[PDB]
């Protein structure tokens, strides 16, 4: 019955090289509940071929997901996460 | 060795949507060890963790038929809950829960703990004692009561000392060549100015319990309180602004547990 | 490993 | 049918896995027999052993296997990790995390 905002993160596994093979990672945590759907975009629509991690909720009951890919950093890369804490959406970038 | 952890329950009620889903995962530290789904394609539990994989059926189909109980234990909770609250079978909620038990350097028992979650936060945890419970509602109290007539706080101590310990440190013992590690965070030194008038960071650590921090004078205002993040192979990933000439005398003390020395 | 009795609320 | 008198476990499979850039060795033999015993390194671990190699590591393994005359006799059989440690641990390679050194 409580709703609380959702972090999202786009990030590396490893310090992003030109060309060297690497993990896409959108880190989501602090939100409740866990309907929680988020899409890993590219430069259009392409990846919905997204793995997840396992649902978990921390040490105060706030749940924290893992997407990830395998990609190779060169294009844009972003995620469209959508919450129940506001009916709009939020698209964050990897930024180096 | 500073190194002990939990087990994680979660069951969602469906919008209508027939049944709950239940989630039973576990972790050794900040290692996961076991992956339960009720939607998944297998009615077993998985281990994803490869050095749980040199225990046998004995220990997977007398922990799958639990975990199976648990998920009933958590459909039947939920039920009662949103039964005796206020609520619409239309709607969704759910339940979260806690068990288990940490240890000290000599491996020998730390204080355990038992907590569990309705929608909110904090419902009924086991306090930081033995036979003991927190509640702050009014069904709390009842449900509670319900535990000190079956008598559950002292037969869960029971569980707390002697059987998550001792298998705890079996999994130390069993998982030895990959707990060894205290993997130090290697750390840079970026800028990046936008107007005319930073970063700490930690890269590659195995604990994610590292404390960061940014002369005598304490703060409020300038850093983003950021959480420590997942690199997704067991590893973990760890920002301040000020006028462009003056940011040459402070410097940024890490201490970790792999790190003998904090940095400077 | 995991808690053995039917715990119910 | 039987299960242990078998003169068949010399070949226990084995995985490789990376895990927090190390590679995660391991062997896994049959649970349908007690006693093959599995042993690395200088762990000796029942039916399926988990542990990892680096440059140096054991490139061998033994397995203690009960025989029809109801002695037991140690196999050795050797199985390159070097083989399946560089393959595995390929992108720790690109960032120099593995070896473990450094």
């Amino acid at each position: 019955m409580i709703q609380r905002t959702p972090k999202i993160q786009v990030y590396s596994r490893h310090p992003a090289e030109n060309g060297k093979s690497n993990f896409l990672n959108c880190y989501v945590s602090g939100f409740h509940p866990s309907d929680i759907e988020v899409d890993l975009l590219k430069n259009g629509e392409r990846i919905e071929k997204v793995e997840h991690s396992d649902l978990s909720f921390s040490k105060d009951w706030s749940f924290y997901l893992l997407y990830y890919t395998e990609f190779t950093p060169t294009d844009e890369y972003a995620c469209r996460v959508n919450h129940v804490t506001l009916s709009q959406p939020k698209i964050v970038k990897w930024d180096r | 060795g500073s190194h002990s952890m939990r087990y994680f329950f979660t069951s969602v009620s469906r919008p209508g949507r027939g049944e709950p889903r239940f989630i039973a995962v576990g972790y050794v530290d900040d290692t996961q060890f076991v992956r339960f789904d009720s939607d998944a394609a297998s009615q077993r539990m998985e281990p994803r963790a490869p050095w749980i994989e040199q225990e046998g059926p004995e220990y997977w189909d007398g922990e799958t038929r639990k975990v199976k109980a648990h998920s009933q234990t958590h459909r039947v909770d939920l039920g009662t809950l949103r039964g005796y609250y206020n609520q619409s079978e239309a709607g969704s909620h759910t339940v979260q829960r806690m068990y288990g038990c940490d240890v000290g350097s000599d491996w020998r028992f730390l204080r355990g703990y038992h907590q569990y979650a309705y929608d909110g936060k904090d419902y009924i945890a086991l306090k930081e004692d033995l036979r003991s419970w927190t509640a702050a509602d009014m069904a709390a109290q009842t449900t509670k009561h319900k535990w000190e007539a079956a008598h559950v706080a002292e037969q869960l101590r029971a569980y707390l000392e002697g059987t998550c310990v001792e298998w705890l440190r079996r999994y130390l013992e069993n998982g030895k060549e990959t707990l060894q590690r205290t993997d130090a965070p290697k750390t840079h030194m970026t800028h990046h100015a936008v107007s005319d008038h930073l970063r700490c960071w930690a890269l590659s650590f195995y604990p994610a319990e590292i404390t960061l921090t940014w002369d005598g004078e304490d703060q409020t205002q300038d850093t983003e309180l950021v959480e420590t993040r997942p690199a997704g192979d067991g590893t973990f990933q760890k920002a301040v602004v000020v006028p462009s000439g003056q940011e040459q005398r402070y410097t940024c003390h890490v201490q970790h547990e792999g790190l003998p020395k904090p940095l400077t | 490993l995991l808690f053995g009795y039917p715990v119910y609320v | 049918a039987d299960p242990c008198l078998t003169f068949n476990p010399d070949k226990c499979q084995l995985s490789f896995q990376p895990d927090g850039n190390r590679c995660a060795v391991l062997i896994k033999c049959g649970w349908e027999c007690q006693s093959v015993a599995i042993q690395y390194k200088n762990k000796t671990r029942n039916n399926t052993l988990a542990s990892t190699w680096q440059p140096g590591d054991p490139e061998w393994y033994t397995v203690s296997v009960p025989g029809a005359d109801g002695f037991l006799r140690t196999v050795n059989n050797t199985f390159i990790f070097e083989h399946m440690c560089n393959t595995a641990m390929f992108m720790s390679r690109q960032y120099h995390m593995w070896p473990p050194r450094k």
